[PDB]
């Protein structure tokens, strides 16, 4: 409610840190073999945007937990030497630094 | 086979 524009801003800034759009939409098993056997709770920026515009986030805490879930799932599935794991680690750190007083 | 289909350079 008082946080809706704040979260819209946080999402826009976090997506700017993923210019390639690798976190833009859900990862499917066709794109990533075995993904749904390893990752129990998928997340992506599109799903996060739908939750914002639906007023589904009750707090900044809840929003940060979905961002961290997204990045944690990428670091769990992908090997550390991959662009995907490296971006997830980098944007996790930077994003939380932005969103935390 | 544990990886993305593409290299993610584009």
């Amino acid at each position: 409610t008082p946080i809706q524009q704040l979260l819209e801003h946080f999402l826009r800034q976090l997506q700017r840190k993923d210019p390639h759009g690798f976190f833009a939409f859900p990862v499917t098993d066709a794109i990533a073999p075995g993904y749904s056997m390893i990752i129990k709770h998928p997340m992506d920026f599109g799903t996060m945007k739908d939750k914002i515009v639906a007023n589904e986030y009750k707090s900044v805490t809840e929003f940060k937990a979905d961002f961290k879930l997204m990045c944690d799932n990428a670091m769990t599935y992908n090997r550390p030497d991959t662009v995907y794991y490296k971006l997830a680690k980098k944007i996790l750190h930077a994003g939380f630094k932005m969103m935390s007083k | 086979g544990r990886g993305k289909g593409g290299k993610g350079l584009g």
